[PDB]
């Protein structure tokens, strides 16, 4: 309902872990922000923070200019769904929803009446009389929902609801968040750690990091400019293929011969601090098979052949890795992005690319592609932000 | 090591209240025994109305380690009935029933004989004594009026002015209601236990209803003790020794707890710790054990801040008829060992432990030969207060039920202070009709 | 950091008073010499350890500790082996009458004692085992077996059956299973139903007062609710709280050693 | 089917024997000794009387004396504890600079010797050496009176029977999610309605059982009453009653009916609490 | 690694509950076969069966040749994985998974080789002395496979392994477990449910319902020809759209027309008696937006609006969802489904269009559909099965 304000808050421990330093961000009204992230980075940290459940270790956060550092949860009129469904068993569904208007003191009739409002709102008017055991982990989240939104409070704090749910569960009642949400209005502060869900749904997204929100923007443009090498890898689903190699007048020095680029890049790529090697990245669906493209789109794109040692029918599209021509791509932050899974750079110097299902080139036939050259993502040696984009002041 | 095998050892059961003297006794006896055999103390409870629960639980439960015991002077003719505390008559060698009445008091020795045929062998006796403090009070009371006289003329001035007797819902309490009944011209029952004899005759009635009155008087008065409905033998010395009182009234055995408490440091107004001649007074273990004139020495000392009387009458024409009491001494039914245990009976008796208990544990020996002796007069000053109260003693009922009926009679004069002469009378008639009769059940 | 820290160290400081108020007072009692233990002084002057002095010379302390540990021990042995081979049946079968089976187990943990001490002494006089070792293991399993059936249960109930057949999957001989895998996932519960049915067995008196005569099988607390002081005629406060604190320190010091075991066990499973 | 049948039917053969042969059999023994005119000072001629000797309690009055005296001491000492208890587990579970510490503190009175720690209240109001009775008003000695007495020894219980208490009923608590708790205090739980409305709810069942043990405990109080009063002075509880007519008077006749009377009463305790409130079995 | 070949296995139950029926199935070596379907379809049933710990009524089933109905689990030489990882907490990794050998038999030196190397496998060499419990849940999968590999079985039984695990790690690690397996040309069964690990892994996908083989074979043939409407509806993400439709023998009657098709396929239906009412399925995949693709295949195909009501940005692929005013998808096979799902005829007949990115139709706009006329397949609400393919028998 109202815009959330932040004034250098971070979380610093006395024992050593230090969770946020000193933020700054407004919680516009009615947006679908979301925050992402790696596990432990801050996330929960600051919903906590801003939940009054944890400490801050110093700053301000003001809900439009109103103290509330100081405040008690329960006098703050905000509201939240844990996704260990917090649910007591020991009191039925209708007792569930009510309990919050129980504690408001409110007219117990027009409690009930809510109840069956927001309800019939989810369709859970015959599990209302019911425990949480004679219900589904569906039902269970819709009752959390439930119990969330009849407080009308300032703000939503939703915690990766259905991260504990089937996927089609997830995606169907993902796409009924966002209906509820918008039809609702109210500002919303999901937290989670999966990217797709914010692209489907954020209005905008946060991503943090360590108790640094690395970039603050839409899922189209973290689609579209990932702002430094972290997100690029983060954001994402696969992330696009790296490739390394050093600086040039006119372009980059690719594995597969010379790429040239627009004056314009080559301006502001120039305008950022001369690196010595540059982090090249490109999405999968980008490169294709050039034996099904125009030639108008090799004008600018360089070709080459390559051979595949990974072949599948992945539906509409494959995602095809094949044993290319290219080295391990080396950074001085891609270090601490490559430990993530534990089988990194096994299958380096093989790449993924997404194309369709049609082509039938099978593992040992080697097939040339090509792809646009100005569709890559370029990194410094040392900040690995997107060098397209100027470094900002 | 291993197995640690040796003869017989006699079992030796005394109240805890004399552990530490009759342990010194059965040292002194296992000398002239040689290795035949040895015996070895055991202590009961300090309470006689709980000495024969142990010592019943363990005839009845068959414990074949208890051979002698030392039984309190009115269970004999319950002990007697019950099969155990088997009769002199059959010793294997044939000479209990002449070695106990020998040298014996002519009163105590009747306290043993239950159809006339002797069941115990006296080893002690008691009678109570007036404990005062001769530097506050002057002229003691001889009268309980006086007494309580005394007692408030104290309190005026600010002084110990409690008079310390037994009070508790124990046998102390009934042994002092019996002592004033019948020294009031009353009785409990009648000379054969079979009807009570309490609240029948209207001189009885007035008896029994004075001896109530003066237990009501005292325990309700001014500056009493507060804590009086919880006191017995033991708590009444001390908090006599302590300074906390000016009278007492309490059997002979704190003469010699007075001395020996007042050497190893203790009582107040008394040092006894600063004279050198005491040095080393005090034996290894903890008794007294004077030489022969440190006794002297600590005795005169004590002489003018420590003194005795006879027991306070009722009525001030007539004296009291101070209720008797002692041990027997008496042996198991279940013992294997019937003839060993009849012998360090008579060994345990004698006139040289006899004298050393009189002596050094303040219990009056029961050898009527000792009271006639000028040392032991000299080391025992109340001997002649003490013969003079045995000759017109007021004995208990002696009948089988009695440990029955003093238990109803505790009871029903449990809170002292919570006593109305007149009904409280007419009450004890029917505890007593049912204690005889064995109806109901007791507290 | 600020509010919370001072806030649970004066509320937590409350209850170490509480819990250690009722001992440092008779132990205190315990030191103070004969003269000036009867002034109502919470902290003495001039301790002398003459109480324990007098309480160590003697030997009825030792030969009624060592009856109470070995009459304990010969309890929980057997109560753990008999109630184990009932457990692992009750938490893993389903015969008719479970239920009644555990309600018993629960009830009879709490049987009145006093329901018991007649029969059992009419027939102990009259069959032999008066005053003997077994004639107090034969009542104390009354209230040892039940509650390690209990115990045991609720421990058991926790125990990863599924490994019994991932044993059976990768393995052989389902003897050498319930040899192997669970023997070693069911050796802590035994170890802490030990414990706790032994230290169950202490706080007995009436059983332990009422069927046992001499010093062959007198109990600790029997041996100190019968006792009066070390010396005849000097004052008996100071010495029976010296033998109380003598003959309560062993299984003060036992329950400190283990209270993990023994907060783990009593709370079945949590913490 | 039939296998793990008749396992079960040899592994709980032994301990179901065990059980009936110690526990089954000396309760059938004093129903029957229940019957008699049994007396020990008398051992030979005993006769069968029928039922004269429960007349004689029923119609009697220290009985109903001593009933009263210890349902009284129960149902209040079982408050207390239960009281002390909870508040003491949420210390015990919800502290935050020492928890080894105060568990070691709550433990030192639950291992302690059930006598000393009677022998340490009973010294503590006792006039001019007690600490506690040195600050009544001069002059009270409250171990002679009766109400007095009775409210030392349901201190005495208290302090001695709440570790017990609030283990059992952390039990119970340490199964409650924390998050449960931040949730209600997001509604606005008071930190009072959080407890009385989501905490106790929820651990029903451990309260209930805990309630059991106490209450079944508590009732046969023996030891601080026979330690601080020894029972005199009407304040014997009815395990007194029959200690004291089975040692003092010898009557098995009646001390055995005063038994069985007894069982038949935490009988109807054990009744109440299985049928009514559940009081299930952990094990469900 | 030898062969697994089933014969018309039955059941009996005590409560005489139908989980199998007559099972026939040749589970072929070196091939990882896969076993996916929903709860209580028979998967875990048929598994434990494998193991022998459920027995059968009659039937018939041998691996190398001998009867194994009445063969003991400790005797048929069959690795399992258990999906709560089975792990001995008294035992450390190494002596977890030397367990087995030391089980058989073999020799210490030999045992504490093999465990090694079957480490080295699974790259546990570097904690083979820690306990289960202070490992993370991803390694307790590792200490499973360590199990597995050792004793070198004639047949794997990874039952859902990546049950507890999450999305990227569960990808990454089947990828591993697959070409583990091809490493190792074990005969494996992989019961999961997930259609994604089903469907990237089998070489012979088997789906159960109920105790119904419904179809046995290659992803693909299942993928193009679903046999009926269960395959058809929990195969697919999204699964295939579904179009009720009139009966016509020379096409088929659409609430918006005929299809014009080739008239083999109404040969091949009328092959069958008439069925009374028929569904017309096409895939997400298929239908692309009009105002991008010409007419040029649409010639032939059936077309016409439907009102987009939500709509959905992936990046390189658009999302919409789309009802239009054609009757509820209503089928027999349908109906025994319908217990699934929860949120019921709220968006029936609501389909997705699988369409690129450069596709920008409008919210709320009803827009044509374009998609390929032969890529819609006939199967009856009748008889459930695809009428694109004969009935044979
Ligand atoms: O003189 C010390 C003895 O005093 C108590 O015994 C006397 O008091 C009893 C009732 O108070 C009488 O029954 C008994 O006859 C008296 O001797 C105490 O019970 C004894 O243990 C002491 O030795």
């Amino acid at each position: 309902m109202a815009e959330i304000v932040l004034d250098h808050v971070n979380k610093s421990y006395p024992d050593g872990h230090t969770a946020v330093r000193d933020l700054n961000l407004t919680i516009a009204d009615g947006e679908f922000l979301i925050l992402v992230g790696p596990s432990g980075c801050g996330k929960t940290t600051t919903l906590n923070m801003i939940a009054g459940l944890e400490d801050i270790s110093s700053g301000e956060l003001r809900i439009a200019g109103e103290r509330v550092n100081e405040k008690a949860p329960k006098d703050r009129d905000i509201a939240m769904v844990f996704q260990s469904y917090a649910l007591y068993p020991h009191m039925t569904v209708r007792q569930n929803i009510a309990f919050p208007l129980t504690l408001a003191k409110m007219r117990k009739a027009d409690i009930a009446q809510k109840v069956s409002e927001t309800a019939k709102i989810l369709d859970l008017t015959n599990l209302l009389d019911r425990k949480p055991s004679q219900l589904s982990g569906g039902q269970r989240q819709r009752v959390a929902m439930g119990r969330a939104i009849v407080r009308h409070p300032k703000a939503f704090l939703m915690d990766e609801p259905l991260s504990n749910l089937d996927a089609k569960l997830r995606v169907q009642m993902r796409g009924e968040i966002a209906q509820l949400q918008r039809r609702l209005g109210t500002t919303t502060v999901y937290v989670t750690h999966d990217q797709t869900e914010a692209m489907t749904l954020g209005d905008r997204v946060v991503v943090m990091y360590g108790g640094i929100a690395q970039q603050i923007g839409t899922p189209e443009e973290l689609y579209e400019r990932p702002a430094n090498l972290f997100v690029a890898g983060f954001i994402g689903s696969p992330a696009m293929n790296f490739f390394p190699a050093r600086l040039t007048a006119i372009g980059l020095t690719l594995p597969f011969g010379e790429v040239t680029l627009a004056p314009e890049v080559q301006g502001v790529i120039a305008a950022h601090p001369k690196p010595e090697n540059v982090i090249v990245g490109v999405r999968p669906e980008h490169i294709q098979d050039a034996a099904l493209i125009d030639a108008y789109q090799r004008i600018r794109a360089l070709t080459f052949q390559v051979k595949v040692n990974l072949v599948e029918s992945l539906g509409a599209d494959k995602y095809l890795y094949f044993t290319t021509e290219s080295p391990a791509v080396h950074s001085v932050q891609l270090d601490e992005l490559a430990e993530v899974e534990g089988e990194s750079a096994l299958h380096e110097n093989q790449f993924v690319a997404r194309v369709p299902a049609e082509s039938k080139v099978a593992i040992g036939q080697s097939v040339e592609l090509a792809f646009d050259t100005a569709r890559l993502a370029v990194f410094d040696a040392d900040s690995g932000a997107n060098l397209t984009i100027p470094h900002r002041a | 090591c291993g197995a640690d095998s040796q003869g017989l050892v006699v079992s030796f059961y005394t109240p805890a209240t004399d552990g530490a003297t009759f342990t010194a006794i059965a040292q002194r006896c296992n000398q002239q025994f040689g290795g035949r055999f040895t015996i070895a103390q055991v202590s009961l409870p300090r309470s006689p109305n709980e000495q024969r629960l142990q010592l019943a639980r363990r005839l009845t439960g068959n414990d074949r380690t208890l051979d002698v015991m030392a039984l309190d002077v009115v269970w004999t003719a319950e002990f007697a009935e019950a099969g155990w505390a088997l009769p002199l008559s059959d010793d294997p060698a044939g000479l209990a029933e002449n070695d106990a009445v020998a040298d014996t008091l002519p009163g105590p020795l009747a306290t043993a004989g239950w159809n006339h045929k002797l069941y115990a062998a006296p080893v002690t006796t008691n009678t109570q004594l007036l404990w005062y403090r001769p530097d506050l009070v002057n002229s003691p009371p001889t009268d309980w009026n006086a007494m309580i006289a005394e007692a408030a003329r104290l309190h005026a001035a600010g002084e110990p002015s409690w008079i310390a007797v037994q009070a508790n819902q124990g046998e102390g309490l009934v042994v002092w209601f019996n002592t004033l009944l019948v020294s009031a011209g009353g009785s409990v029952l009648s000379e054969d236990g079979r009807h009570v004899t309490l609240t029948d005759t209207p001189a009885h009635r007035a008896a029994t209803v004075s001896a109530l009155q003066i237990l009501k008087s005292v325990a309700t008065t001014p500056g009493a003790d507060p804590s009086i409905t919880r006191t017995e033998e033991g708590s009444a010395r001390l908090a006599f020794e302590q300074g906390k009182a000016a009278l007492e009234v309490n059997w002979p055995f704190v003469f010699a707890s007075m001395l020996e408490n007042a050497v190893k440091g203790g009582v107040p107004f008394l040092p006894l710790n600063r004279i050198p001649q005491l040095a080393g007074s005090i034996n290894d273990i903890g008794t007294f054990t004077p030489s022969d004139e440190q006794f002297r020495i600590a005795y005169d000392a004590s002489q003018q801040v420590f003194g005795f009387a006879p027991y306070p009458a009722v009525a001030p024409g007539q004296p009291a008829k101070v209720t008797i009491g002692g041990l027997n001494l008496a042996v198991a039914k279940t013992t294997r060992h019937r003839a060993e245990a009849f012998e360090a009976v008579r060994c345990l008796r004698d006139q040289h432990n006899q004298r050393y208990v009189s002596l050094e544990g303040g219990l009056p020996a029961v050898r009527a030969s000792l009271y006639s002796d000028p040392q032991f007069q000299a080391k025992y000053p109340m001997h002649a207060i003490i013969r003079q109260q045995l000759t017109d003693a007021a004995v208990r009922p002696a009948t089988p039920v009695y440990q029955a009926l003093s238990i109803r009679l505790a009871a029903v004069l449990s809170p002292i202070t919570e006593i109305d002469p007149e009904s409280t009378a007419d009450e004890l008639a029917a505890q007593a009709q049912k204690a005889i009769d064995g109806m109901g059940l007791l507290p | 950091g600020a509010r919370r820290a001072t806030y649970w160290a004066v509320l937590d400081t409350l209850v170490v008073g509480y819990a250690l108020l009722p001992v440092l007072w008779i132990f205190s009692l315990s030191l103070k010499p004969t003269s000036t233990v009867k002034d109502g002084k919470l902290i003495p002057s001039t301790v002398t350890f003459d109480n324990y002095r007098g309480i160590f010379r003697g030997d009825l302390f030792s030969s009624a500790l060592i009856n109470s540990i070995g009459i304990g021990l010969i309890t929980t042995v057997i109560a753990v082996v008999l109630g184990a081979m009932a457990a692992y049946a009750v938490a893993r079968l389903e015969f008719p009458g479970k239920r009644l089976l555990i309600g018993a187990a629960l009830l009879i943990t709490m049987f009145p004692s006093i329901s018991l001490v007649t029969p059992l002494f009419n027939i102990e006089r009259a069959i032999g085992l008066f005053d003997t070792w077994p004639g107090l293991i034969l009542p104390y399993i009354t209230f040892a077996l039940p509650l390690a059936i209990y115990t045991l249960s609720a421990f058991f109930r926790e125990i990863p059956w599924d490994l019994e057949k991932a044993a059976k999957m990768d393995g052989a001989t389902p003897g050498q299973a319930f040899r192997k895998v669970i023997v070693p996932l069911a050796a802590p519960g035994l170890v802490t139903a030990a414990i706790l049915v032994f230290i169950f067995a202490w706080n007995d008196l009436l059983l332990a007062l009422s069927l046992t005569a001499t010093k062959a099988a007198i109990t600790a607390p029997v041996a100190i609710a019968n006792f009066t002081g070390s010396s005849q005629f000097e004052e008996p406060t100071g010495s029976i709280a010296a033998g109380a604190i003598v003959i309560t320190i062993p299984i003060i010091v036992f329950v400190l050693i283990f209270q993990r075991r023994i907060v783990a066990g009593l709370t079945s499973g949590a913490v | 089917r039939m296998a793990e049948r008749r396992l079960a039917f040899m592994l709980v053969a032994p301990a179901a024997m065990l059980m009936v042969a110690v526990t089954a059999y000396p309760i059938g023994y004093a129903l029957w000794l229940s019957l008699q005119r049994n007396n020990l000072a008398t051992p030979n001629d005993t006769a069968f009387i029928g039922l004269g000797n429960y007349h004689t309690i029923l119609i009697d009055r220290y009985w109903w004396t001593a009933l009263a005296v210890t349902l009284a001491i129960t149902a209040v000492s079982v408050t207390i504890e239960f009281v002390l208890g909870l508040a003491l587990a949420l210390v015990m579970h919800r502290t935050l600079i020492g928890k080894g510490l105060v568990r070691t503190a709550v433990l030192i009175p639950y291992g302690i010797v059930t006598v000393v720690a009677s022998y340490s209240w009973y010294y503590a109001w006792t006039p001019g050496t007690g600490y506690l009775a040195n600050l009544l008003p001069y002059d009270s000695a409250p171990l002679t009176q009766q109400i007095p007495s009775l409210g030392i020894v349901v201190i005495a219980e208290v302090w001695k029977t709440t570790p017990f208490m609030s283990l059992l009923l952390l039990a119970g608590l340490a199964l409650v999610p924390e998050d449960l708790l931040r949730a209600a205090q997001v509604d606005g739980a008071s930190a009072w309605r959080r407890l009385t409305k989501v905490i106790l709810p929820m651990i029903k069942p451990a309260i209930v059982v805990a309630l059991l043990f106490r209450t079944l405990d508590a009732f046969r109080i023996f030891d601080n009453i026979y330690v601080l009063t020894g029972g005199s002075n009407n304040t014997g509880s009815v395990s007194i009653l029959g200690y004291d007519n089975l040692f003092k008077g010898f009557n098995v006749g009646l001390g055995s009916a005063i038994s069985v009377l007894i069982f038949g009463c935490v009988a109807v305790i054990a009744f109440i609490f299985i049928k009514l409130f559940g009081a299930a079995a952990p094990g469900g």
